[PDB]
RNA sequence: GAAGAUGAUCAGAUACCGUCGUAGUCUUAACCAUAAACUAUGCCGACUAGGGAUCGGGUGGUGUUUUUCUUAUGACCCACUCGGCACCUUACGAGAAAUCAAAGUCUUUGGGUUCUGGGGGGAGUAUGGUCGCAAGGCUGAAACUUAAAGGAAUUGACGGAA
């Protein structure tokens, strides 16, 4: 079998073995490189639910903050359902943020 | 750079540029820049990367720090080149 | 789906290159004109080509058109850019004073040229991009 | 290539590149034969006579191919200021 | 040799200087390209101006050793030279390819587009580069106008020019014209501006 | 890259004591050493040997052509080993007893 | 280390060579390589080459004339038998014909042909074909 | 029935192009084939093997033949031609067509000595393609050609008569083997002997000379 | 959370999933000496093609800002400089090809060295050595067997992949 990558867990190379990180779904050991960060930074509040919430509150403007979550993903799991899909061969070597 | 270089006379900028090992014959940038102290009225010789705390020919004046490469000349010092 | 088929298509562009003239917008006149010209054996074929031959001719009549660009078209174009609206001046000259050149772009002039109009600007290389 | 007493032998006798002086092969697509023709005073470029140039393939390939001819030029006597012999 | 009549004329140096031909290049800079002259501060690249003329020449004299004048096949395939390139086919009798290449027409003999030229013509080998390609399949020279971040892979006789472009390109084609016809043609005279205008070519209003 | 050999102009002796190590890994070369032939191979690393018909024995094929192959179980006479011997032609097995 | 110096200039010319450059710069320059040099000129593969005197070891530069093919350099110096010279040859050149295998001996550092004439061989350095 | 595209072709049909030689020396592209036959007449066309080749499909396979061909004379010229069609003898065909516009030259040398006419080649020449290497040294006289037997033909065509081969790597990979042959031969026209350091005046070709006569009307 | 209990599911399932959970996991004193310890790329050396960045040094900029007035450090900007953990095209160099700026300068075969491999299996076994508290390690066969074992990719077919 031929290499798929060249960096295949990518950030590890001339860094002999890392430390680890645990997956958010799984709880499986993913290396913190082979890892895909995706970063959940979603409103404290639901889209509909932010008028709700307007109707009912006290105060003008209002914090409504944001929840941050670095979520790390195993690989595996994250093909199932997350940001990872599925590339052609030439479309692999492609590392620019998708969308946008 | 490419083909025919015609490679014994280089203009001196690129000499300039290119280390100081890496042109056609080694020769180096340093310089014995030539300080005279605020006190006593007489020139040190004194090598722009000194390596040393370089004090005057007898007085703890303190003429040059030593940085990694040239030397930063403590305070207001003046100085001639070579 | 009423997508007009390649082959009546082709023929359409056939009649458009060889008839430009000869080919009034209105549909019978033109179905007429076909007939006259080209061998087709059926007659719905005809009917369509015909449509097709109108429909370009209406798009023309609207601005040319890609793969449709035969002789008459041409001359249109041509004298346009035989005779363009411009230029009034020569023009591109020293209309507005003698060149705002730049300070390495005078000195080029010097080095090559004798006695040239310039105007010498500061250069503001500029901050950040 | 020369037999007995001269009778030369071996014909398709290459056209050898004015850059590099590599051979131009048969089957060399890629390889050109540049024609300058020749400048005369106020205008001119006298019809039928020319500085013929032959460049290899290999340079067109790399891209070191144009300055060459430059240069090549400049040795002729086709140009002033263009190539320096120091760069 | 030489004729030493052609040293640039103050005129069309200044014209060159107004199209902003050697104000391009930028940043960007090829290691195969010593037609700068002192580099502007931040992202900017001047352009050595008698040496573009003299590339400009060369090019114009090899074009007149083409006995056949329909031969010269100039190409643009980028919007802002198509025209320039039209102009200068229509000057010079030698059939050009505004718009899309074609390929298969140098090779490909079957093409309804097959030219056979002996010297092709391009504007940027960025964008046109296939056509380059296409001409290394059978043996033809190429005259280009390289900006100083053009690759100048199967080129010869590259002229340096600014292709950020609008006027620029249209203003380096009218001067080769120029240059071919002046070599073998109805101008005998480098002076006299001449019936001609510059503004015939350039890119148009749309 | 030298390329893994000593090219040195006095590296010879090494060089002929990786030969020989080589030659260890060359199957025949081995064989043809150790005496395999002269120590097992029913026959004494001869061309032939005289045996006595112990039983006549069908073996059945190996696959694709499928058959009974008419052998003979062999006692080798100067060894005392005892082997398998096909019998070539039709019959011939009969001729044999 | 900087092993046979001699051979990484022949090396460094050879990827000059097959580069298209017209000359080359050498760092360390021996009297071996200097010998070599010379023989090459005489042969006829080489154009100027010029000794540079870094107050030191040597620096050289050699014109290339675009006709070197190979310049090669075999590796331990083997003693050569005379008879042995021949074989060499057969190995190493193309055709019975030309080129050289360039071999230091007692005489001074030569060619093949040249060793032959003199009727003195010793130990190879090189060849060029 | 003739007809020339390629304004080569046009000359050729002319006269104003004598032999193949004018060609090679100004490396002229011939992607018409009738060209070649019109300038020689002698062309041995010989097939050497034919490969059936299968793409696999949903149901069964798609059957073409990888025919071969080599093509020569005794002059110093040789064609390989590859094609792969259905069709049998329109593939054999193709192969020998495609020969034909290969048609390269090869210069044949002198074992040692000049002495007669040469039919060796010249130097040391080695070709690849893939995992074949044929190395082709030149041999004495007489020693005849020391050879595959495909390589052998080759030789034969070309109008090689004496040479010595080394050929590495899979060779029965027969196609490749006759593709590294020819690259081989090839090579011998490209390198540089001491016999050719003498410049050369760049003449002027026939498409640059005779071009009124070639091109359409 | 190997062991083990235990709750479902299926023709069954001491298997996942599920719940719990000794040994450990973590550590400290001894060993052991093995890994997909993998960049599945030995080391040293030289040379060959562009490009930007990026870390650590170090030069030059009447550059900008800091502002305690000139500042002087600091921190950038830009250019070059040497340095390690990193893209695009053609490859003429390579390579079976994926690909490779080295896996190049190799039938145009030789810069300097160490180590390893020689169809597959039998077998990392048998045996002996040796090393260990052990588990195991290093070392390491043959008999016998067999026409393929592999690699890379191409088209298919297929996939509780998208
Ligand atoms: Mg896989
Ligand atoms: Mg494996
Ligand atoms: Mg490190
Ligand atoms: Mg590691
Ligand atoms: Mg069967
Ligand atoms: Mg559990
Ligand atoms: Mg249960
Ligand atoms: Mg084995
Ligand atoms: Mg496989
Ligand atoms: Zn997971
Ligand atoms: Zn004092």
């Amino acid at each position: 079998m031929p290499k798929k990558r060249a960096s295949n867990g990518r950030n590890k190379k001339g860094r002999g073995h890392v430390k680890p990180v645990r997956c958010v779904n799984c709880s499986r050991s993913v290396p913190k490189d082979k890892a895909i960060k995706r970063m959940a930074i979603r409103n404290i509040v639901e889209a509909a639910a932010i008028r709700d919430l307007s109707e009912a509150s006290v105060y003008a403007e209002y914090a409504l903050p944001k929840t941050y979550n670095k979520l790390h993903y195993c690989i595996s799991c994250a093909i199932h359902a997350r940001i990872v899909r599925v590339r052609s061969r030439t479309d692999r070597r492609i590392r620019a943020p998708p969308q946008r | 750079m490419v083909l025919v270089q015609d490679l014994l006379h280089p203009t001196a900028a690129s000499e300039a540029r290119k280390h100081k090992l890496k042109t056609l014959v080694q020769s180096p940038r340093s310089h014995f820049l030539d300080v005279k102290c605020p006190g006593c009225l007489n020139i040190t010789t004194v090598f722009s990367h000194a390596q040393t705390a370089v004090t005057c020919e007898s007085c703890s004046t303190v003429l040059c720090t030593p940085t990694g490469g040239k030397a930063k000349l403590s305070e207001g010092t003046s100085f001639r080149r070579k | 789906g009423r997508v007009r088929t390649k082959t009546v298509k082709r023929a359409s562009k056939a009649l458009i290159e060889k008839y430009y003239p000869k080919l009034t917008m209105d549909f019978q006149t033109n179905k007429r004109l076909c007939d006259e010209i080209a061998t087709i054996q059926s007659k719905r074929l005809r009917n369509k080509i015909a449509g097709y031959t109108t429909h370009l001719m209406k798009r023309i009549q609207k601005g040319p058109v890609r793969g449709i660009s035969f002789k008459l078209q041409e001359e249109e174009r041509e004298r346009k850019d035989q005779y363009v609206p411009d230029v009034s001046a020569l023009d591109l000259s020293h209309s507005n004073d003698v060149l705002n050149v730049d300070t390495q772009t005078a000195e080029l002039v010097n080095s090559l040229g004798l006695k040239l109009p310039l105007s010498v600007s500061s250069v503001s290389a500029v901050r950040d991009r | 290539m020369e037999n007995d007493k001269g009778q030369l032998v071996e014909l398709y006798v290459p056209r050898k590149c004015s850059a590099t002086n590599r051979i131009i092969k048969a089957k060399d697509h890629s390889s050109v034969q540049i024609n300058i023709a020749q400048v005369d005073e106020e205008g001119r470029a006298i019809p039928g006579e020319y500085v013929t140039y032959a460049l290899s393939g290999y340079i067109r390939a790399r891209g070191e191919a144009d300055d060459s001819l430059n240069r090549l030029a400049q040795q002729d006597g086709l140009l002033k200021n263009v190539w320096s012999y120091s760069r | 040799s030489l004729p030493s009549t052609f040293d640039l004329t103050s005129e069309d140096a200044q014209l060159l200087l107004a199209a902003r031909v050697h104000l391009g290049a930028k940043n960007v800079q090829v290691h195969q390209e010593p037609y700068v002259y002192k580099a502007r501060p931040d992202g900017v690249n001047v352009i050595n101006v008698g040496k573009t003329w003299e590339k400009i020449v060369l090019a114009a004299r090899i074009i007149a050793a083409i006995p056949n004048p329909e031969d010269v096949v100039a190409i643009s395939s980028r919007t802002y030279g198509q025209r320039a390139v039209l102009k200068y086919a229509a000057h010079t009798g030698a059939t050009p390819i505004a718009g899309r290449f074609t390929p298969g027409s140098f090779t490909n003999y079957i093409t309804r587009s097959f030219k056979e030229p002996r010297l092709v013509i391009v504007t940027d080998p960025r964008s046109d580069a296939q056509a380059i390609k296409e001409s290394s399949y059978v043996n033809i020279p190429v005259i280009a106008l390289t900006d100083l971040d053009s690759p100048s892979e199967y080129v010869d006789v590259a002229i340096p020019c600014n292709n950020r472009g609008k006027h620029s390109i249209g203003l380096i084609w009218y001067l080769l014209a120029r240059e071919v016809l002046r070599l073998r043609g109805a101008l005998p005279d480098r002076t006299q501006p001449w019936a001609i205008m510059p503004d015939l070519y350039f890119y148009r209003n749309p | 890259m030298g390329k893994g050999k000593p090219r040195g102009l006095n590296s010879a002796r090494k060089l002929r004591v990786h030969r020989r190590n080589n030659r260890w890994a060359e199957t025949t070369y081995k064989k043809r050493l150790l005496g395999t032939a002269f120590k097992s191979s029913p026959f004494g690393g001869s061309s032939h040997a005289k045996g006595i018909v112990l039983e006549k024995i069908g073996i059945e094929s190996k696959q694709p052509n499928s058959a009974i192959r008419k052998c003979v179980r062999v006692q080798l006479i100067k060894n005392g080993k005892k082997v398998t011997a096909f019998v070539p032609n039709d019959g011939c097995l009969n001729f044999v007893d | 280390t900087r092993t046979s110096v001699l051979a990484d200039a022949l090396n460094a010319i050879n990827n000059a060579e097959k580069t298209g450059k017209r000359q080359v710069l050498i760092r360390p320059s021996s009297k071996v390589i200097i010998k070599f040099l010379q023989v090459m000129q005489k042969h006829g593969y080489i154009g100027e080459f010029e000794y540079i005197d870094d107050h030191r070891s040597g620096k050289i530069v050699v014109q290339l004339n675009g006709r070197l093919n190979k310049c090669g350099v075999i590796s331990p110096r083997f003693n050569v038998k005379i008879a042995d010279v021949e074989k060499w040859t057969a190995n190493l050149l193309p055709a019975r014909q030309f080129g050289y295998v360039i071999l230091t001996t007692s005489a001074g550092i030569m060619d093949h042909e040249e060793a032959h004439r003199k009727h003195v061989s010793g130990k190879i350095l090189g060849f060029v074909y | 029935g003739w007809v020339p595209v390629t304004k080569l072709g046009r000359l050729v049909k002319a006269g104003k192009i004598s032999s193949i030689e004018e060609i090679f020396l100004h490396s002229l592209p011939v992607k018409e084939f009738q060209i070649i036959d019109q300038l020689l007449p002698n062309l041995k066309d010989e097939v050497m093997n034919i490969k059936p080749v299968q793409k696999q499909t949903r149901a069964g396979q798609r059957t073409r033949f990888k025919a071969v061909v080599v093509v020569g004379d005794s002059n110093g010229h040789v064609g390989l031609g590859i094609k792969t069609a259905k069709e049998v003898a329109g593939a054999i065909r193709a192969g020998i067509i495609i020969a034909k516009l290969s048609v390269i030259p090869i210069r044949r040398g002198y074992w040692g000595t000049n002495l007669g006419q040469p039919h060796s080649l010249a130097t040391k020449t080695s070709g690849k393609c893939g995992s074949v290497s044929v190395r082709l040294i030149p041999a004495p006289r007489g020693s005849g050609i020391v050879a595959s037997p495909a390589v052998k033909k080759l030789m034969q065509l070309a109008g090689v008569e004496d040479v010595y081969t080394s050929s590495t790597g899979s060779t029965r990979t027969l196609e490749n083997t006759l593709k590294a042959a020819f690259v081989a031969i090839g090579n011998t026209y490209g390198f540089l002997t001491p016999n050719l350091w003498e410049v050369q005046a760049l003449t002027p070709s026939p498409m640059d000379v005779y071009a009124d006569y070639a091109t359409a009307s």
